[PDB]
């Protein structure tokens, strides 16, 4: 295929999470939730996170039930049977923007905002390939390119034409830390978040990981010691023949 | 030196229990110091690190 | 075709002593470092052609494959490309 | 008499696992055999306990292998193990089949086993096929939409069957429903074959690395290879480990994290890894019907290989010419792997017709020759 | 050599339905066995197939049954002959463990195939419970929940374990899936065992009805065994065919017809008839933690049969005083299965008492007694 | 328990469908549809059973597309994503009466009118009890009952006080087939219909079940011939002992 079917393949970037040992930054996790919040929550839905995935790693108990408070889900049907609203609990699930998909598809000029609960694993690069396309908009789309009504140029897409426009620009979010808000920040920031959406035990995972390795090693080393010993009346044998 | 394999060896029973006892202190201890050293190379990184700011 | 303990179905053996120690009397790493490095030398050097040839031949053919099937769908490619389908 | 020799049912396990005689040469190649046991208890166990928070119906299956990640207490790791273990169980089996056609294990006595061992191998594949198709994402949806299509090729029935396996007119809940029941058997039927095959080797013994009667010098199944287990059975967790843990996804498509759609196509609809041999074999021949039949003739090939095998002397330890045309073989067998992931495009089309004429003229046409002339040359030889 | 005898695995199967030298005159108890295998094979038939149409999820599982019902080909026929079966399966069980009681088949040398026998009917409660709970209906629900809840009994730990079980704090989804996924795998297990006690048992042959050897007079289990089998395997299929095509539902509680709902708390709890008399026994006792203990032993106790047993004679042909013992323990035996399906009232409650009494001491008293007292008038008898 | 705990147990009626051989009257069927549709169906739903179940039953093809076609049900969003609704199809499911369980019991003073679809097969007694528990409001509760407010007194449910009033009086339904609509003759039919709605196989399951019992039967004969014949050298074997 032509490398433009394929789309740009991201460059390895260093994020903290990479690296046996290393964790999410939990710092940036929270700042990532801000942007997903504040610009991506507008157009795409993230239905596998429930509030009380974000307590105790991003944020306290309290915050997530302030957040799950301030919506409106639907509740069990009152005594006349009519539907009845009730405020947001932690065991609920992140709402999306739209109803369904024909309601996604006809705001954004028939494009469908996919889910963005798993797209860091649903896509080969993961993170690199979320911040790459995020932050790779060009100014102008590379000379004889011919994009069809109502796409964007973005070379990490594959075939080059993107039904989502540029959406982070300097200071599109706030951030409460006070890091400054850069588009390069800003991707860096929701691209860890949405890694640990897509998979929110890799930090448990690691840690597990290593104890495993360390007592695999460890028995693997003392099977070669127990083999040799157990083994060596085979290897030591030694024969004396005497022709009959 | 005797003493010891006579003691904890020498009858598979004891030798049992003693490898049963060790590796129930193995893993209390193991857990805590995987724990402390997981802590220590992901420093200012974990919930348990920002969390004083809430 | 074989039996079991007792009556294996070896040939007769007559004549064949055999000798061995005790697994607590024989040092289990004995010369461990010499096979470590002169016998696994040894027995790698007398099968090294019999991999090598055919992984680096299949290798080869990957590569010259790989490498036309990437300029085919390049601009420069594109006449061969048209001729090729 | 010692009780595991008088009690029946210990003898049993006894004959088999405690005072079975094995040849005392076995190298490190006689380990997959258990390697693959510890495979389909691992296989066993996690699938199992998969079963248990996983819902078969279409509306419900992704979003159940989701739950599965994020919610059940370490269904992570269980998840991870079982999928990661289908591709260790892959290799295992590879490596399995690879020393017995290097050993000659195949030929007499234990044509028996090797035979029984071919079917296990296609019980294999479908199970891994089926259980591939529970995740229903785009590529379990996708590949048994391909997959199951090749039935169509059956002349006069092939339309009507495929109707029949799908329980529909496409690929959905129904055909899901009974994938999952059928993925949950296959696995014991396959415990059955893989039994059989054993009971049939114990007739003959195992086979060595010199291809000579080991009746003159054997050792008790235990200590001697249970200890010798040991040792893969950690090299083998380590390798699984580094996979579990700490690159869960390097094995896995990520197509197959987007939940099934027939609307959109992916890309590249690609069988997993270990299947990709045979993809690039179907792909070679033009005709459908013939891709088909050459796709199955290059497993049951292998039911030819006692003889095509000339040879007078059994497996290629001693026979330089033999080796260089097993190394051939195996390389040949991992280029198809690799053709049958690369798109139809050129070069490759022509390139994978010619490494597929040289994996079916090994069996049929350079074994034969090059056994026959190797018996030639150890006989003139020798003189 | 006959291949049959000459191949190692044909000559497996030959020592088990061919060649296997049985007595010349075993009677039509003797048939049960292969009753139950039929039966067990009716079930793995029946049931992988209703597993290809059934939804474990609790949102969709009595509906899924619903659906085999109403909407899949045949779909009543396997949901009916899969639940009609699992009575007929108990039936037989109950029909095999009379045979072996009344004949001796419990004494030596079969202890084995019978202690093994104790476990293949404890897994067959447990799966015929499993089974049950699948359909999701007000038995289903209200069944799972008072016989798991009789776990929260067992000291300190009973109310975690039954949580454990649950896989949550009621009985629910959680439940139904693992269900399912067990209630898949037991009969698996259950033909393993079944199958070791066909081999345990071949160290001794099958006794016969009149307790002497039969090494003196043996007959090829085919053709005559294999043609008196088919006797009663036509007249096991009349009774089938009037049950699943004529009175589809005259094993079965309504109530099951019902669709699951917490709440609401059906008339009367009762498990299926099969496990009714251990109900009874349960009852019997008035503490908790008691009643499930002596539900228990009632099967345990079984395994004593070999010790508290004394004759010198194996079995009852020919005690006139054993065998009257024996028709009152089995007329016992079905009176608390009736008196598990009453209502906690009296006088029942102290009759439940006195049969769950007289259950007892069949095994602890009475048959040690009478065993003991016809020794010697066989003895004094003959002098 | 008491005789009124437990209910009036139902008399056995001879209904067609009594009978190794015999099917449903399926001229019954259709009336008893014509009396759920016209009587039962404003409380009970009957939601397992489809409009093609009555297709070649009760009713023709175009009879059923007609009743179909009658009602609404929810469509697929448009395009902009509002939903809709299209008319019946043979696929779709008989609709309720009431949208939720709440609605339900709102309108029936507090009980929930059960789904009728396995009603036959969920209460002892089936069709009888059926037909008897429509047919056997007395005019007056025996003396000494107390009702509870909103319960009617029936001896055939169980306790004797039902939330459900007598609904059958003559003349209810307009037979189409000019049979007299007695109190009676409503309750035969509907109690035949929903006896069929719970289990709609039953006049094919008895005919493979005739095919069944015949090739069974004679399958059974000929084991027995088979088994004496192969039986009689054992059978027969005559013995002369002369100790030696
Ligand atoms: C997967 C799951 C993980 C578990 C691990 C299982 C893998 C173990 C195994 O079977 O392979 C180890 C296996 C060691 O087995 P072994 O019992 O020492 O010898 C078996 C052969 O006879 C050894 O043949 P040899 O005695 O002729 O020695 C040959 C070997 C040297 O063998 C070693 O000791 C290494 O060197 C090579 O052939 C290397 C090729 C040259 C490349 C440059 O290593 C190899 O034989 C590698 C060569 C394969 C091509
Ligand atoms: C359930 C699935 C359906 C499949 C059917 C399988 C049932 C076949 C079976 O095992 O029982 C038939 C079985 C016929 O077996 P057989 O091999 O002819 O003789 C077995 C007896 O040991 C031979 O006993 P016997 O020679 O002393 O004859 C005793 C039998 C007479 O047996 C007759 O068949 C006549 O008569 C009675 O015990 C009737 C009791 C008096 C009631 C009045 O019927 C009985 O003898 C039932 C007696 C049980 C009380
Ligand atoms: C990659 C190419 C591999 C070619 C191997 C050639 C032999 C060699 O050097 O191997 C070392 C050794 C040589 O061992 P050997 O037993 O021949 O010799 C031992 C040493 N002498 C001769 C002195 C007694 O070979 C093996 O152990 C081969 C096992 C084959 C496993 C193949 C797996 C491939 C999967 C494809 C499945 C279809
Ligand atoms: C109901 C009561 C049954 C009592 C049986 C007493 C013996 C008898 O008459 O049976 C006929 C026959 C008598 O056979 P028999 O072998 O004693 O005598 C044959 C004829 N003579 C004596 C001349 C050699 O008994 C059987 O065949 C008994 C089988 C018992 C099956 C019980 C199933 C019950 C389930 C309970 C599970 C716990
Ligand atoms: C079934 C799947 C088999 C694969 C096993 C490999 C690792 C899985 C263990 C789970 C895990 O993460 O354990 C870690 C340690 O690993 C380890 O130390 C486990 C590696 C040990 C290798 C295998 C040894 C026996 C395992 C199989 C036997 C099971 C049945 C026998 C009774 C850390 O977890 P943690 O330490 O926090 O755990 C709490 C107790 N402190
Ligand atoms: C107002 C619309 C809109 C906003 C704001 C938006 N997106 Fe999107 N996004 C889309 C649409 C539409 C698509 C589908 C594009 C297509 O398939 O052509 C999409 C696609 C994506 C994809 C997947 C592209 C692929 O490979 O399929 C990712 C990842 C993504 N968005 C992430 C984000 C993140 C992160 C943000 C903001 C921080 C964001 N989006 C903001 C509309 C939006
Ligand atoms: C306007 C209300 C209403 C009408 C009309 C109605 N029902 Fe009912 N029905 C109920 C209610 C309410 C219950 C629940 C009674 C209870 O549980 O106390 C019920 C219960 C039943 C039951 C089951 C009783 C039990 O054992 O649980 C059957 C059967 C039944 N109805 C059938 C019918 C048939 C047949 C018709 C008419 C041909 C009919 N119903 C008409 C309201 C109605
Ligand atoms: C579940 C899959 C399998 C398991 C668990 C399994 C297990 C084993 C075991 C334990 C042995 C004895 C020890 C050993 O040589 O490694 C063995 C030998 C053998 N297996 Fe397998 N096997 C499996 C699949 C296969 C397949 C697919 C084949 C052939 C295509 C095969 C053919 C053989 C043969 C021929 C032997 C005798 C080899 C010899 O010892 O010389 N097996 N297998
Ligand atoms: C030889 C044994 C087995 C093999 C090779 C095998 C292979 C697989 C594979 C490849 C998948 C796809 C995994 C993924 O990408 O998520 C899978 C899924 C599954 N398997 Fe198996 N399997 C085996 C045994 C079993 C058994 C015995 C069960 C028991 C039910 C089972 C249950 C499942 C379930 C429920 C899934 C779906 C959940 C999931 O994707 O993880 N498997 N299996
Ligand atoms: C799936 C359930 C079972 C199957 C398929 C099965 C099958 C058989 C078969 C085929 C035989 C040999 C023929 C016969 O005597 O009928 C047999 C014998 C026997 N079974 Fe079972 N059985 C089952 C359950 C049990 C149970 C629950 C028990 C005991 C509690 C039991 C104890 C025995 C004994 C003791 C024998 C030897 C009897 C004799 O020949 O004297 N079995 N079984
Ligand atoms: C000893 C073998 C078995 C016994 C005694 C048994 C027993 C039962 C019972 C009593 C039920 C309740 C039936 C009902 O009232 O509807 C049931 C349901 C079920 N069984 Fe089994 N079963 C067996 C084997 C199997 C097997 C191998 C499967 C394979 C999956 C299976 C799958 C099912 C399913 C899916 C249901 C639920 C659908 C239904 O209720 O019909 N069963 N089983």
């Amino acid at each position: 295929m032509t490398a433009a079917e394929h789309g740009l393949h991201p460059a390895e970037y260093p994020w903290p999470q990479n690296g046996m040992l290393s964790t999410f930054d939990h710092a940036s996790l929270r700042r990532g939730y801000q942007v997903y919040k504040e610009v991506c929550a507008a157009c795409h839905s993230l239905d596998r996170i429930a509030w009380r995935n974000l307590v105790g790693v991003t944020h306290t108990t309290d915050e997530a039930k302030a957040f799950a408070e301030e919506l409106e889900y639907d509740d069990e049907p009152d005594d006349e049977g009519n539907p009845r609203k009730r405020p947001g609990k932690l065991a609920d699930y992140i709402p999306g923007p739209y109803p369904n998909e024909q309601a996604a598809r006809a705001a954004n000029q028939g494009a469908l905002p996919p889910d963005l609960s798993l797209i860091a694993k649903a896509r080969h690069g993961g993170a690199d390939y979320i911040f790459a396309l995020l932050t790779g908009y060009p100014d102008e789309p590379p000379a004889g390119v011919v994009l069809a009504p109502g796409m964007n140029y973005n070379p990490y897409f594959p075939g080059g034409g993107i039904g989502m426009a540029r959406t982070l620009f300097d200071g599109v979010v706030e951030y409460e830390d006070g890091t400054p808000a850069t588009t390069s920040q800003m991707a860096k920031d929701v691209a860890a978040f949405l890694t640990w959406a897509a998979e929110p035990e890799h930090d448990e995972r690691k840690k597990l990981g290593l104890k495993a390795i360390i007592v695999i090693s460890a028995m693997l080393g003392l099977s070669v010691y127990i083999k040799k010993f157990k083994w060596s009346p085979i290897k030591n044998r030694k024969f004396i023949y005497n022709p009959p | 030196a005797t003493t010891f394999y006579n003691v904890f060896v020498k009858r598979n029973s004891a030798f049992v229990a003693t490898i049963l006892a060790s590796a129930f202190v193995f893993d209390m201890t193991f857990e805590t110091a995987i724990d402390n050293f997981w802590d220590r190379i992901n420093a200012g990184k974990q919930w348990k690190d920002i969390r004083h700011k809430y | 075709y074989m039996g079991w303990w007792g009556h294996m179905g070896s040939p007769p053996q007559k004549g064949i002593a055999g000798y061995t120690i005790s697994p607590f009397a024989a040092r289990p790493f004995a010369g461990v470092v010499h096979a470590a490095i002169f016998n696994t030398f040894r027995r790698t050097k007398n099968q090294a052609l019999f991999v090598i040839l055919p992984v680096s031949f299949f290798y080869y053919v990957w590569t010259q494959a790989s490498e036309k099937n990437e300029w085919l769908y390049t601009k420069a490619g594109r006449h061969e490309l048209a001729k090729a389908l | 008499m010692a009780l595991r020799k008088k009690n029946s049912l210990l003898n049993m396990a006894n004959s088999y696992v405690l005072d079975s005689p094995q040849p005392s040469n076995l190298n490190y190649f006689w380990n997959f055999g258990s390697l693959l046991a510890l495979c389909l208890v691992i296989q066993l166990a996690t699938g199992i306990t998969l079963a248990m928070h996983y819902t078969s119906h279409a509306s419900l299956a992704f979003d159940s292998v989701e739950h599965i990640m994020r919610d059940v207490n370490f269904g992570w790791f269980i998840r991870y193990a079982h999928a990661n273990t289908a591709s260790f169980f892959f290799i295992c089996i590879y490596a399995h089949m690879g020393r017995n056609i290097y050993y000659g294990s195949y030929k007499t006595p234990r044509v028996l086993p090797w035979s029984i061992g071919v079917i296990i191998f296609l019980l294999l594949i479908i199970t891994a096929f089926m259980g591939y198709v529970l995740v229903f994402g785009q590529m379990s949806l996708w590949g048994a939409t391909v997959i199951c299509n090749l039935v169509s090729a059956i002349p006069w029935l092939g339309e009507d069957i495929v109707h029949f396996l799908w329980g529909g007119f496409s690929v959905g809940n129904p055909t899901l429903q009974r994938f999952f029941a059928l993925h949950y058997l296959m696995p014991f039927v396959l415990a059955v074959f893989a039994l059989l095959h054993l009971i049939a080797l114990h007739t003959a013994g195992s086979s060595n690395p010199l291809g000579i009667t080991s009746n003159v010098d054997k050792l008790s199944m235990h200590p001697y290879y249970s200890f010798k287990d040991l040792i893969t059975v950690f090299a083998f967790l380590l390798m699984f480990t580094l996979f579990v843990f700490f690159s869960p996804d390097k094995l896995g498509h990520p197509d197959n994290y987007i939940p099934a759609n027939p609307m959109v196509t992916p890309a590249s609809i690609v069988p997993e890894w270990y299947l990709l041999p045979f993809y690039a074999i179907l792909r070679a021949i033009p005709d459908k019907l013939g891709g088909v039949i050459a796709m199955v003739a290059a497993i049951l090939i292998l039911l030819i290989l006692p003889i095509v095998d000339r040879s007078i002397i059994r497996g290629n330890a001693f026979k330089p010419i033999s080796k260089l045309l097993f190394g051939f073989f195996i390389c040949n067998f991992l280029l198809l792997g690799v053709l049958g992931q690369v798109h139809i495009e050129p070069p490759f089309i022509v390139l994978g017709q010619i490494c597929t004429i040289f994996y079916f003229s090994y069996f049929l046409i350079l074994l034969p020759m090059v056994s026959t002339i190797e018996n030639i040359f150890f006989y003139i030889g020798s003189l």
